[PDB]
């Protein structure tokens, strides 16, 4: 987060493994793996994405 | 048998007893420092996820990250757990609302605010019984410059007045439950004088707690308080509570949320500000039992 | 690092090996009574619930009611198992289908047929990511006077042919998964020749078990017989089969369950006879992963 330190906010980060529509909502996001990441506390924020797959290896 | 025992006396001898009866409800009633700021009962007290001995907080794929946590407390200083002797089970994120300078309050209810939320809903659903507790993650955030305060309580069998001055505990099941949406908190009774065709529904007044007793002792409930000056988010980690080891999901809702403006939102200088609540709750130890074909209520 | 051994040798001395590269890969090809009637690989012969050491038959609330068992089969000699190192997984009875003198056949698929069962179907589509096993318990019997017999055969990924001439691999999503519903195979082939707007479906020949192969070499495959003689069920422990440990349950279907009259329905002297079949199925030692919003699929 580059923005100023008066700013503050909450924002979602999200990740959905596939088989179903894609997310375009919070509201759907919000069912996956998640994350709340609170802006005014600290200014980044990481999330893994763990590894999750049907076959051993995915294509490049 | 004859059992003797000390005298209620002052502060300057005994008496006899001899149970004649094969029944104890038969039995007479048998009646039972340094610093003056702790507290005699604790738990009843409103305790923090800290204060009972137990930041990333995460259930399944499902995680808040919280510095925020002297802010939390554990309903009845009593932690979740199984019915002894599951990710359906995560946080779930409602409908954000939206707090103003006109705000009276809002209400939930669950289990029922999380009836429509994913695997969660279906198994309420497809079992006569289930049971759950709760961790409830009010979000609220302003600016240095705003100002304001949020009462979150968290009440057991949270039962609300109705709009009728005709007739009682009358409000339809599905004016009581509202899901996910919410409902929402008044400054002043109006009742439904539609006679032929009730309303049927609820007539929370705030100052009332929406039941008949003063908002100002709502804090001997499980509670939190959001002051905008200090923080911006308030968890309560609640208990399955009832009268009974598990229940209908379905036709009982077991704790109220209730979220109550207790100093009103003011900003800067404008003469009409907002700023948005965000609830996430999560189901948390939570059972469920007797399987069978689908609940599909009438609830309209 | 030379590596000697004995010579493949006839019946009345060695030779010598050393490996030249770093990558096995490069290796050469290392080449590895009593009574006759016995199997030098049994497991690939169809074993029983009883031939490898493991009635009321029952999972979660449901149970089947047994004595036939001799009749029922573990695949490949192997038990359903977690993914190493529930109830929504229950007993579930689909539509009967009708057995008559001129039925060629029936065939299901696995997950699909179970697709709309309650919560299983749920955690189906909740899920990127499924595995499961299977108990198949056909059911369909008749009287002393009946006669006839059903060969229960279950396929690993049995994929079936299509009904184009003109263009291969090319039955729709939609008509390759048929649901609880089923399925059923024909006597002859028949070509949709509707070019301009294709059929897009399967046109199983029952002799060819709807695949290119002989319907008389079907048995190498898992499987189990209903002579109406004899036995009026069939069971058959079907474990997860797959070139992975866990996969798509929505776009991979793994077990194939084809029934075909081996034998053909007669009775007494009727004409035309008729006898129902029904099979009850339900998912074994299973597991969900990767959960989010729900699949859905455009089955139509
Ligand atoms: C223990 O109780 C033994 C001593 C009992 C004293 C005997 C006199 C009690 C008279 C009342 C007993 C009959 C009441 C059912
Ligand atoms: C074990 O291998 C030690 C004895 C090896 C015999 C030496 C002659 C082998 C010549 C081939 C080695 C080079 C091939 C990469």
């Amino acid at each position: 987060f580059c923005g100023s330190m008066m700013a503050t906010g909450k924002l979602l980060v999200s990740y959905a493994p596939p088989g179903a529509d894609p997310p375009k909502k919070r509201k759907e996001a919000m069912l996956g793996t998640h994350v709340i990441w609170d802006i005014g506390l600290q200014s980044s924020c990481t999330m893994v994405v763990p590894w999750i797959s049907n076959t051993t290896y995915r294509q490049t | 048998g004859a059992q003797v025992s000390s005298q209620k006396v002052g502060a300057h001898i005994n008496y006899t007893t001899i149970n004649y009866y094969r029944d104890s409800a038969s039995n007479a009633a048998s009646k039972q420092i340094k610093d003056v700021l702790i507290k005699t009962a604790p738990m009843l007290n409103s305790p923090n996820i800290e204060a009972c001995g137990y930041l990333q907080l995460t259930l399944g794929n499902s995680t808040i990250t919280t510095q925020e946590a002297a802010n939390s407390v554990v309903a009845y200083g009593r932690w979740p757990e199984y019915l002894r002797d599951v990710a359906a089970c995560r946080f779930y994120t409602l409908d954000t609302v939206s707090w103003t300078k006109e705000s009276r309050g809002w209400w939930w209810k669950l289990p029922d605010a999380l009836r429509d939320m994913g695997l969660f809903g279906q198994n309420m659903y497809y079992h006569y019984l289930g049971r759950s507790g709760y961790t409830v993650h009010v979000q609220c955030n302003a600016s240095k410059f705003h100002q304001g305060a949020l009462g979150v309580f968290a009440v057991p069998e949270m039962c609300l007045a109705g709009d009728s001055n005709t007739t009682t505990m009358h409000t339809s099941y599905q004016n009581a439950n509202p899901g996910e949406k919410g409902g929402t908190f008044t400054g002043t009774f109006t009742p439904d004088n539609n006679q032929t065709s009730p309303a049927r529904r609820f007539c929370p007044v705030d100052y009332l707690l929406g039941n008949g007793t003063l908002l100002g002792n709502a804090f001997v409930f499980p509670h939190q308080i959001i002051n905008l000056r200090t923080n911006n988010c308030a968890t309560l980690v609640l208990p399955y509570v009832n009268s009974l080891s598990i229940d209908s999901m379905v036709k009982h809702n077991n704790w109220g949320i209730a979220i109550l403006p207790l100093a009103p939102l003011n900003f800067a200088s404008e003469s009409s500000p907002e700023i948005p609540i965000t609830l996430t709750i999560a189901p948390m130890c939570c059972e469920f039992n007797g399987l069978r074909n689908i609940t599909l209520p009438r609830l309209q």
